[PDB]
Order: structure tokens, then sequence, then C-alpha cells
């Protein structure tokens, strides 16, 4: 049973980043950090966490490909989304403090690390931050977020067919999910599950009527309709900036923040779509402190959770740490944890095991403590 | 194959466990499917010359626990590992790929 | 609901599971399939207490709360020897340092 | 006169302000007392978003009033 098995420090200190898993390596793009420069034009960042060696590395800056042409790379930003389709990360949206509005689609090849901007057509969604993004086949679905130019919350779904690089504003059927940002959207099968987010209780505009959503909303991509859903007897507290992920056919949400309660979360909730029910799950081990807008990525039966923001022990801190949630700990994993906890001498273990023990107890060198 | 298999410790204890449970170990799974393990040449038993009974008994309990609680989502007791066995149990789990 | 057991005789240990509602006799049928001795040639024990064929495991004191997979409950096993039954004897496991 | 500016979390700022001060002026005062640039600030009163051009009198903001402050969610 599920257990927090790794807690490492010294990684990128980031919140409101976006990340994808490519096999056993997590690629993390951009994000915000207090005290660092989000006004002057800089290149976005790529850090890679290897979930086997448990090491963070950072890619070097993008160089100009031809003399006289600027490097092809998104500017540093936060609040953007990243999805993976085959060998390509699609990065879209987000913002910085200064450069107003960017709705340019960026593609990043996970093998060559080259960036490019595919030529798109159709109804390009307006620039925004805090939207969700997910994929089904070659289609990327953008929902929600806070539109910069229109200055409002969105409840549109824009789909990008990457086979033709064509955007479409979906004319949906059913009752749409409330305009919101910093929600999640997770594909299970052909259905998109929208949970949480900050919203306004009367409409799409800030009006000092801010609410935190917790009624799950479901979009069927086949009929392009929002579904009427049954109530559930139990449900998580409303929150924004949780992480969501789909594992073994079920939706999981972790952490986040509710501004009405002024509460950060480190709970874990499981939504089973077949029975259509919520359950709160208690992993073994300590796990992360309550926080918001971390990223979570799935590697096999493990979740890599890293970064985010939490109240300092405005007095907020941004996180450089990383946690692994193991849904199915092997006996070897359980024994490694016991050997570490009991402080036993490791010098008579074979070197393959000692390498693993070292991996799980050694910080990376991206950051030092603040 | 047979519903049960026999795992023998270095000190000659015989542990009889469900084959499905023993397959929690990648090593045992490979042994049970080793060359010639077919028809009446199939032994249904494995001899661990280097794992003593106090370790192999705990390994078998881990098999039972893992199969029982796979996909469980309710609060369950953890798997207990005493300090005096942790190093040996770690080496056995590494050898057994479990 | 389900009780997890070690059935132990001499240097043999069978790991098996059963329902609280299953009988001692059903347990003997499991032993028979593995060790090839019929139930009438078997005596099963909870510690020193001989167990009767018709009793359920729950009626014998086993409960799912006290026979968990990671801490199975022990059932002693003795076979008929010739005229009589052998003494119940469970050989201890080895010892760690 | 004095007005109060309160974020939904609970931080409360007091501002000594003139009734003829624009919304832009109020955001500048908030930056002085807290260090928050005006472009990250959104001010709401009685459910209405306040335009940088208009002044406090234009929005009928009398004494002891509380303005609701919304900040850009850089940290989600």
């Amino acid at each position: 049973m599920l257990r927090w098995t790794v807690h490492l420090e010294g990684g990128p200190r980031r919140v409101n980043h976006a990340a994808v898993a490519v096999g056993h390596r997590v690629y993390s793009f951009g994000g915000y950090c207090s005290g660092e420069d989000y006004e002057t034009l800089r290149q976005i960042d790529v850090h890679i966490f290897n979930a086997v060696s448990l090491r963070w590395t950072k890619l070097p800056p993008v160089k100009s490909a031809i003399r006289g042409q600027a490097p092809v790379v998104p500017y540093m930003r936060y609040g953007h989304s990243t999805v993976l389709i085959d060998d390509t990360v699609l990065l879209w949206g987000g913002r910085n403090d200064t450069e107003g509005a960017c709705n340019v689609l960026y593609a990043f090849d996970v093998n060559t690390h080259k960036w490019f901007t595919p030529r798109v057509s159709g109804t390009v969604p307006g620039a925004r931050d805090g939207h969700s993004a997910c994929v089904l086949g070659k289609i990327m679905y953008i929902f929600g977020g806070y539109e910069q130019q229109a200055d409002c919350f969105s409840n549109d779904i824009h789909k990008l067919d990457t086979s033709t690089m064509t955007w479409t504003l979906i004319c949906t059927k059913g009752s749409p999910a409330r305009w919101r940002d910093f929600h999640s959207a997770t594909m299970l099968g052909s259905h998109m599950y929208v949970f949480g987010g900050r919203a306004d209780r009367f409409g799409p505009f800030h009006s000092n009527n801010e609410i935190y959503c917790n009624r799950i909303r479901v979009f069927d991509t086949r009929t392009e309709a929002w579904l009427d859903c049954p109530p559930t007897p139990v449900l998580p507290e409303g929150r924004r900036s949780h992480s969501a992920f789909g594992y073994n056919g079920e939706l999981y949400i972790f952490g986040g923040y509710n501004a009405r309660l002024n509460r950060h979360f480190h709970d874990l909730w499981k939504f089973n779509p077949v029975s259509f029910t919520w359950k709160k799950i208690e992993p073994k081990g300590k796990g992360p402190c309550p926080r918001r807008r971390q990223c979570c990525c799935i590697v096999g039966d493990k979740i890599v959770l890293f970064g985010g923001t939490s109240p300092s022990p405005f007095d907020l801190i941004d996180h450089s740490d990383l946690h692994i949630l193991d849904f199915s700990p092997s006996l070897k994993t359980l024994c490694k944890l016991a050997v570490i906890q009991y402080n036993l001498d490791q010098s008579c273990l074979p070197h393959d095991i000692r390498w693993e023990l070292n991996a799980m107890t050694t910080n990376s060198n991206i950051s030092r403590p603040i | 194959g047979s519903m049960y298999v026999k795992l023998i410790s270095s000190d000659g204890h015989e542990f009889i466990v469900k084959r499905e449970h023993a397959l929690t170990s990648g090593t045992i799974k490979a042994m049970l499917s080793g060359p010639g393990q077919f028809a009446e040449n199939e032994t249904n038993e494995v001899n661990f010359r280097e794992i003593p009974s106090h370790v192999l008994s705990k390994v078998c309990m881990y098999f039972t626990y893992k199969v029982r609680y796979t996909n469980s989502s309710t609060e369950i007791p953890e798997f207990p590992i005493a300090p005096e066995i942790a190093l040996e149990l770690l080496m056995a789990a590494n050898f057994l790929d479990c | 609901m389900d009780v997890f057991l070690m059935i132990r005789r001499h240097k043999t240990t069978i790991f098996t599971d059963a329902k609280e509602s299953s009988t001692v006799f059903e347990l003997k049928r499991i032993v028979e399939g593995i060790l090839k001795r019929p139930p009438d040639e078997q005596r099963l024990y909870k510690d020193d207490q001989l167990l009767d064929d018709g009793k359920t495991l729950g009626e014998c004191g086993f409960t799912s709360q006290t026979a968990r997979p990671q801490a199975p409950a022990t059932v002693g096993l003795a076979f008929r020897a010739d005229d009589t039954f052998e003494a119940l004897c469970i050989e201890p496991f080895s010892s760690p340092p | 006169m004095q007005i109060f500016v309160k974020t939904l979390t609970g931080k409360t700022i007091t501002l000594e302000v003139e009734p003829s001060d624009t919304i832009e002026n109020v955001k500048a005062k908030i930056q002085d007392k807290e260090g928050i640039p005006p472009d990250q600030q959104r001010l709401i009163f009685a459910g209405k978003q306040l335009e940088d051009g208009r002044t406090l009198s234009d929005y009928n903001i009398q004494k002891e009033s509380t303005l609701h402050l919304v900040l850009r969610l850089r940290q989600g």
C-alpha cells in the first residue's frame, strides 16, 4: 500500500511551473519563484528529474540556430500548461510580470530538445493563465483559465487537432462548467474530469464573490457535451491549485489552497468514475507539507510531486523539494526505508543496493536553502 | 501449474505457499518457468541455500500481504520490519526481486 | 472475514488463507491436498487446544483482526503415526543477530 | 479621511487618502505600504471593479470604507 517513499531537496525552486513525464524522466518548464526576475525578457527554463537516479539536471540556454535570428524558445513564464504527445511537448499560455499577452503555441522535442512554433489555424484561444490542458490521441483540450485581454474567467473548451494544427472553439452541449482558473482537467478514457478552481459565484468577472469549486464536472469528448452527473455522498473541500492525475482508471487530487478558508492542503482524494464516488486516501509516511501549485507527474506506479508554495514556518515560501508517492511499494523499497530509518550500517550491503540507498538520500544541486 | 509451490530455506525449513503469491518475486517466477520446468520434469519447488528461515518466513508474509492489499484503498496496517532483520530482509528482497 | 494462517508441523509451514466461517475440516482438506494425508490422519491445534472438525475458524478463536496477512496466526499440525498420533512439535525458525 | 483595503486572505491595509484621488493613486499608495506593483492589483467595491481613471468620489467611497483587493496569482 501507498506510501511517501522519497523526500529530496536541492531541486528547482518553482511554483506555477508545468511538467510532463517522459518515461522515467520528468521535464519541468518555467514557473515562478519569489525574488527572481519575471519582468525582463528571459528564456524559459527546462529542468529534468531522473526518477531512477533521483537526480535533477538543467538544460543549457537555447542558442541561435542561424546567425542574426533570435533563439527559438518561449520566454520565461508561469501559469502555462504542458502536455506530451508522442515525442513532443506542447506548451501553451501562461504569462510573466511584464510582456503582456502570448497565445503562441510552442512545441518541444523531448529527444532533440529543439523548440519550434508550429503554424496554427482556426480560432486561437486568447492568452490566459491557470487554464487546464489534457490530451486524447492527437487532440489537446484547453479549458478555463483567466483571459488577459477579455479580463475574465473562461469556461470555453478550445481543442487543438495537432494532426492539422487547427484550433476549434467547441460548441458544447449540456450545462458548462463554471468559468474558473487554477482548476484541473484529467482525461479518463474519453471523458475530461474538471475539478476545483477559483471562480465567481455569479458570473465570469471578479466581483468580491470568490468561491472554490468542488462539484466535479465531466465533458464527453465523443459527443462534446457536458454531462449531468449524480451527486456524491462525500467530496473534497473546494480548492484551487491542487494537482490532479489519473492512475489505474481513477482520478486523484492532491493539495491546493482555499482562500475563503485561507487553508493550504496536503490531502489526497480518489474519484472513481464508474461508481462516481469520492474517497479520502491516507498514504503511509510523512509526505509533503500543505502547499499549492506543485506539479505531479506519473512514472509507472509512482507519483513525482515537486515545487509549490506554502505558508512560511505575505510570508509564503516557494519549494525546491520533491516527494515520491509509491502506490505499490516493493519489499525492497520497504526495507530500504527501514534501513535508513533505523540508521543501520550499510557497508555490508551489495553495491547495487547501496547505490539505491545513496540515490534516495542525496539532494540535487540546483538550489540551496533559502 | 500447481496451486502451491515449496520454498526451502538454507536451514531446511519448507515453506508451502500459493504459486500466485510466490510470483510476487520476479526471481521465483523465473525459476518456476526455468528450462525444462514442464510436464513431469516440473519440480514446483525452489531451494534457497542462502536465505535462512527467519528471513524467508517474513518474505512469504510479504507475498500474502502484497496480494491481499494490491488495489486496496482503505487504511491497513503497515508491513512490520524489525531492526534486527532489516539488512537481511533487504538483501533477500533484492535477490528475489520483490 | 478472511484469516491468514501458517499451518506448521516439524519444519513444514503452509501459508494459506480461509474465511472465519470455514471449518477446521476444510482446513484439513487443504492440508490433505498439499501433504497427502487425509483429515482423519490429522490433528490441528490453536496453541495447545485441539480443534474439532465441525467448528468454524471463528468459533476456534481465529479472527480476521488477529490473523492478518503480514502477521498470520499459527495452526499446529500433528499426523497419525501408527496406532497413535505424533506429539505436536513445531521447530522454531532461525535467529537473526 | 481614511479607507481600508483588505485581501480575501485577511491582510488589512489602512490608507490616508483624499476623496479626489484616482484609483491609480490608491494603487500607488498600496505599493508604498506593501510593495505590490499597481499592475498586480485589482480593486473592487460593492461588487464593482474600479477603473484607474475614476476617483474615489466617482465610486461613492465614503469614510471607513473597505475596498476588496485581488492580486495576480503568480504562486497559484
